[PDB]
RNA sequence: GGCUACGUAGCUCAGUUGGUAGAGCACAUCACUCAUAAUGAUGGGGUCACAGGUUCGAAUCCCGUCGUAGCCACCA
RNA sequence: AAAGAAUUGCUAGUAAUACGUAAAUUAGUAUGUUACGGUGAAUAUUCUAACUGUUUCGCACUAAUCACUCAUCACGCGUUGAA
RNA sequence: GAAAGAAUUAAAUUAAUAUAAUGGUAUAACUGUGCGAUAAUUGUAACACAAACGAGUGAAACAAGUACGUAAGUAUGGCAUAAUGAACAAAUAACACUGAUUGUAAAGGUUAUUGAUAACGAAUAAAAGUUACGCUAGGGAAGGGUAAUAUAGCGAAAGAGUAGAUAUUGUAAGCUAUGUUUGCCACCUUCGACUCAACAUUUCCUCUUGGUUGUAAAAGCUAAGAAGGGUUUGACUGUUCGUCAAUUAAAAUGUUACGUGAGUUGGGUUAAAUACGAUGUGAAUCAGUAUGGUUCCUAUCUGCUGAAGGAAA
RNA sequence: AUAUAUUUUAGUAAUAGAUAAAAAUAUGUACAGUAAAAUUGUAAGGAAAACAAUAAUAACUUUCUC
RNA sequence: CAAUCUCUAAUUGGUAGUUUUGAUGGUCAUUAUCAGCAAAAGUAUCUGAAUAAGUCCAUAAAUAAAUAUAUAAAAUU
RNA sequence: AUAAUUGAGGUCCCGCAUGAAUGACGUAAUGAUACAACAACUGUCUCCCCUUUAAGCUAAGUGAAAUUGAAAUCGUAGUGA
RNA sequence: AAUAUUUAAAAUCAAAUAUAUAUAUAUUUGUUAAUAGAUAAUAUACGGAUCUUAAUAAUAAGAAUUAUUUAAUUCCUUGGAAUAUUAUAUUUUAAAAUAUAAAUACUGAAUAUCUAAAUAUUAUUAUUAUA
RNA sequence: UAGCCUUUAUAAAUAAUAAUUAUUAUAUAAUAUAUUAUAUAAAGAAUGGUACAGCAAUUAAUAUAUAUUAGGGAACUAGUUUUUUAAUAAUAUUAAAUCUCGAAAUAUUUAAUUAUAUAUAAUAAAGAGUCAGAUUAUGUGCGAUAAGGUAAAUAAUCUAAAGGGAAACAGCCCAGAUUAAGAUAUAAAGUUCCUAAUAAAUAAUAAGUGAAAUAAAUAUUAAAAU
């Protein structure tokens, strides 16, 4: 006899973060083999086509008319925003830094070049 | 010619599966298409082997060949390759080797069909009864006026079921992808896509 | 991973201490014979194992790898 | 690019000759045949194979050594032993 | 009205992708071309995915430097998912950290790199068999289920039957029953002979009966009822079976722990002895052959065969 | 026309285009483009070598012109 | 010479200590892809695979490409 | 050979898988070896019967054993580790 | 009557529900039975008895099987109303009239409630003497 | 070792569990062809590719007095027709573990809201046991659409669960024993007797069919409808 008793395990390749879900920077929203979902707004894409969040926000799945026949995952900076954002409106940006109210810290930062 | 022995280039073993109980009301291959009289399954969905089908065909032929311009349309092909282990062997230790070809036959499906120039219906009926004596199901004579079997105890006329243009229906109640495409086609996106 | 010493012709084998393309061998044709062979003579093919240097001059020395195997190392 | 084992002719007007000449056969064709002259040599008997006549000895051969002839093995049909 | 350009629409990812298969890829991830050959770079890497640990995967950002690009920017190897291996012990460098009295040293550490443990989380640098002379600890880490097969039946009837499928026969395929065979499952850890048999009926004989151009008669053949009675003795073999001989009205087929070893036997199967053929380097071994060869039991209960006592008559 | 001198040419070798599915540098970056099959043909050429051809121009810009 | 002591080497079932994986009648043990897998993910068995893997690909197509030819300058001549 | 022989002896040789001191082959004698045949004999058997003694049984005396969760311990069918 | 199919509510018709509503639209429901085939071994084996009704004749039985149902029956919107039934009482001549009731089928667990008791926790009290 | 269990605690604590809202369309009304409110309909934010459904592309199967490409025959004087042989096209019809162009429900799953707080998650410090499982139902692999078989997936029970029902019964149908009590509601299952509890209605059966473990093709006899 000779049996075909050999197989790899399942690659855990679902969506790891869902519509309306809060995200943090670096977090993986999708694991996939090839771009089933394309990286949308405020979202990066890795070597393994893994969509990850570039900013803190709300994970949103959407279609964009500019790219028909392509699904997108992006991160809205608030829950208020429809994440296929209006084209000619200005981009919702995050400053994401804090001023150094502390005097010593500010001085150190000024010194550093 | 090849209905009882398919010529798949890459011959391969197959899982057992199940005979499809067509819960949605299929009526596909459950209608007289080629001939005047036919033989349909009447019982529960069943597997018919290649050999059994061949024997049924042969039985039918005895009546068909004497006819002027006599014809037999074999409606189903034995597409599923069945392997078997021996009764001699123990359980486990791989899968058995190829044995025969077989077809999964839903409740309402037509198996055969005939039409001669000088074919009286009684003779055809007799032939189909004799064909049925060799097959594992319980079978039924079907004429062009006789209506389509769906369930075990249920019936249907295809003439009744409605005609629909599905593009129009889609337009009425559109999917998200379709809407996105329509938006893309519009000028405020098509001009500024910048490819 | 390092170190060897061998691989000429279809077969067997020379040749080797440099100034060589040579042997019989089994194989196909005639040859003397009632006929057939044994024996006599026709010729046969070598990149002298892939492939580069030193002497007008190396198949033979210095070798770049190929083939098939040895040997050492490492062997936790 | 004067030719391997082998093998042919020839002792004198012979062989040899890149010496020529003629006829027979033809309507026509000689590297053949049959004939003619010209010039003209070299060598030499003792040993062995063959083959003719001589002889010695032998001879189971006589269609005469392609003679005759011996045994197994194989094929059939008897006979008689052993068991 | 014409020419040129910009192109758009439709189709396509069936080609091509270093390589399997899958997903993705023309907005190309595919292909061509310039430069280049650098990012197949150096320190910190949060946060996620995955996840027992060991590991694995994606990766924002901060800092040093590099390449291409007018710029925006892009590059921490390859469209993605395989391409792998712990410690220990050695080895090579760099580091300037320790330097066993002090100074050097040795030796250890840090950082980078090296070769395999494929039984692939790797027990050692280094290990095969045999026992029917065996031993200890434990585990069970014919009956039951099934009915493929087997046996029997049914439906339909190709076809034999001098003619007519259905007197008799009945391909291959169809639908069942049985638990009598050979299997499968793993809940559950002795063949034959003798003796005595009980039960079944799917009846071999005997009784009744239907059919039989294939019942003239007589012998038969086939089918229905029928289990009352009956159903073998020898040669060979351990055999059941089978072959034969002689009979019989007939020499039916099963079930009963393939009835019956606390009833008998022990020929077969079987351990120790031994030999043979084969297998093995060998000890020994065998879906082999042969000679020899170990269990016993006063019956408590049930049950059955007989026999009493007591009793409510 | 011819002699010498001094030079120059001739080492004769493919890409001529940001080349685009013959083969060749498989990682970076920048720019650009589209394959395949099938069909109709064509010197040897034949089922199978190579080359050609094979979806639609509404609107827009520029140019010439009635 | 040989014998004995000490060191060193060859040989050894003569003799002693050990061992003889897990799964199977030589084949499977690690990794990847699809199905099985039942529209998230996961999912087994001596399940089916035209299964595939223990890799492959790099230091290279160079040099030259602005002040030049006789003479004189050096505000580019 | 037997009414009838998977046994025995003789003979043949596709010796699955004989063979010469793991000796080869054929004999005389021997053997509580193994197998087979003939004779004779018989209770081995057809087919058992009768008899004898020691037990068995009863009475007297002495007085075991293995075993035993507890037992007020029937048949059949069904069920059920 | 005869021949030949089908055994069906898809269509069709009928009935019911929901939206505008004497109609339309949408939905839901309604389409055979018996026998034979039939079958092994301790003993019939629905768990057992036994169960298919019958006038004369009962103050009285009439599936204890299968299928669709109800809780007396019929309309109206679980509820009321009417109808007869059954039982009883009263009055009149064994009958008639009047009225009261029954209509909530029942059994059924160590389920739940009630009824009491115990412990533990949460939240309120009372009495007695980290109060 | 993780999973599941236990003990003791911790909070700028509800982060847990369940559902709703979220969408699309219609009608009406009010503002500026758009927005809000109300009502109704629609398996109703996001993710998906199984059933079903389908034959598109892939892989397979069938048919054409149809067309083309050649071949084998065949009749008249190389040309031509017919009866065709395969392939390709066209048209019609079909199916698949590794086909899905359509496509559910269950599912995964997010925010806020409401409801569960005599309740959950999370964290901290500590103790375990377990790693032989079984059956039933559904969807599969293996087996023969065999097994009280084997292998896993989901749920439940048993395991460790007594009580009622299923004749008897680990796994089925109900239901979870703190101790009693026994009036009232009952569950599953029952109500001729054994045995706690019953009366009716309308049909059908006559075979003891059947009456708590439904046996098939087929045959005969009826019965309806056309
Ligand atoms: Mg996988
Ligand atoms: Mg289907
Ligand atoms: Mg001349
Ligand atoms: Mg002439
Ligand atoms: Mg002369
Ligand atoms: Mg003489
Ligand atoms: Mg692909
Ligand atoms: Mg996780
Ligand atoms: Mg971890
Ligand atoms: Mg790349
Ligand atoms: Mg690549
Ligand atoms: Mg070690
Ligand atoms: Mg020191
Ligand atoms: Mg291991
Ligand atoms: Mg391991
Ligand atoms: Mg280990
Ligand atoms: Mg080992
Ligand atoms: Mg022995
Ligand atoms: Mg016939
Ligand atoms: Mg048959
Ligand atoms: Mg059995
Ligand atoms: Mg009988
Ligand atoms: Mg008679
Ligand atoms: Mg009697
Ligand atoms: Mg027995
Ligand atoms: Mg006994
Ligand atoms: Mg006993
Ligand atoms: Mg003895
Ligand atoms: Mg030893
Ligand atoms: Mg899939
Ligand atoms: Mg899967
Ligand atoms: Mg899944
Ligand atoms: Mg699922
Ligand atoms: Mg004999
Ligand atoms: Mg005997
Ligand atoms: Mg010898
Ligand atoms: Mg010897
Ligand atoms: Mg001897
Ligand atoms: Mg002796
Ligand atoms: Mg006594
Ligand atoms: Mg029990
Ligand atoms: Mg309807
Ligand atoms: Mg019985
Ligand atoms: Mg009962
Ligand atoms: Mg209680
Ligand atoms: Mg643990
Ligand atoms: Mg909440
Ligand atoms: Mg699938
Ligand atoms: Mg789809
Ligand atoms: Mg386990
Ligand atoms: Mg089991
Ligand atoms: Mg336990
Ligand atoms: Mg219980
Ligand atoms: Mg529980
Ligand atoms: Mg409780
Ligand atoms: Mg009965
Ligand atoms: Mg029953």
């Amino acid at each position: 006899s000779r049996t075909s008793m050999k197989d790899s395990a399942g690659r855990r390749l679902g969506p790891k973060k869902y519509e309306g879900q809060d995200v943090s920077t670096g977090e993986i929203i999708m694991r996939q083999r090839g771009t089933k979902f394309y990286p949308g707004e405020n979202v990066g894409i890795g070597k393994d086509h893994s969509i990850f969040a570039l900013e803190p926000g709300v994970v949103r799945y959407y279609l964009d008319p500019f790219h028909p026949k392509r699904k997108f995952i992006g991160v809205a900076l608030r829950r208020d925003l429809k994440l296929p954002s209006p084209h000619f409106e200005p981009t919702v940006r995050r400053f994401g830094r804090f001023e150094l109210t502390n005097k010593r810290a500010a001085y150190k930062e000024e010194n550093s070049i | 010619k090849h209905e009882y022995a398919p010529r798949f280039k890459i011959v391969q073993k197959k899982q057992k599966g199940r005979v499809p109980v067509r819960t949605g009301g299929s009526i596909k291959g459950s209608t007289l298409q080629f001939g005047k009289y036919g033989l349909r399954l009447k019982s529960e969905g069943i597997r018919i082997s290649a050999q059994q089908l061949k024997e049924a065909d042969n039985a039918i032929m005895r009546y068909v060949r004497p006819l002027n311009n006599g014809h037999l349309w074999r409606r189903l092909c034995t597409n599923v390759a069945v392997c078997i282990k021996g009764n001699e062997t123990r359980m486990g230790k791989g899968k058995g080797g190829f044995d025969h070809w077989m077809v999964r036959v839903p409740t309402g499906k037509i198996l055969f069909e005939i039409n001669g120039d000088d074919l009286h219906e009684k003779v055809a009926r007799e032939a189909f009864r004799k064909a049925g004596t060799k097959l594992p199901g319980v079978y039924e004579f079907v004429s062009l006026d006789s209506l389509v079997r769906v369930g075990l105890h249920s019936f249907k006329n295809p003439k009744d079921d409605p005609v629909k243009n599905f593009y129009d229906e889609n337009a009425k109640k559109p999917s998200k992808k379709y809407l996105n495409i329509l938006k893309s086609q519009e000028p405020q996106y098509k001009l500024f896509r910048g490819r």
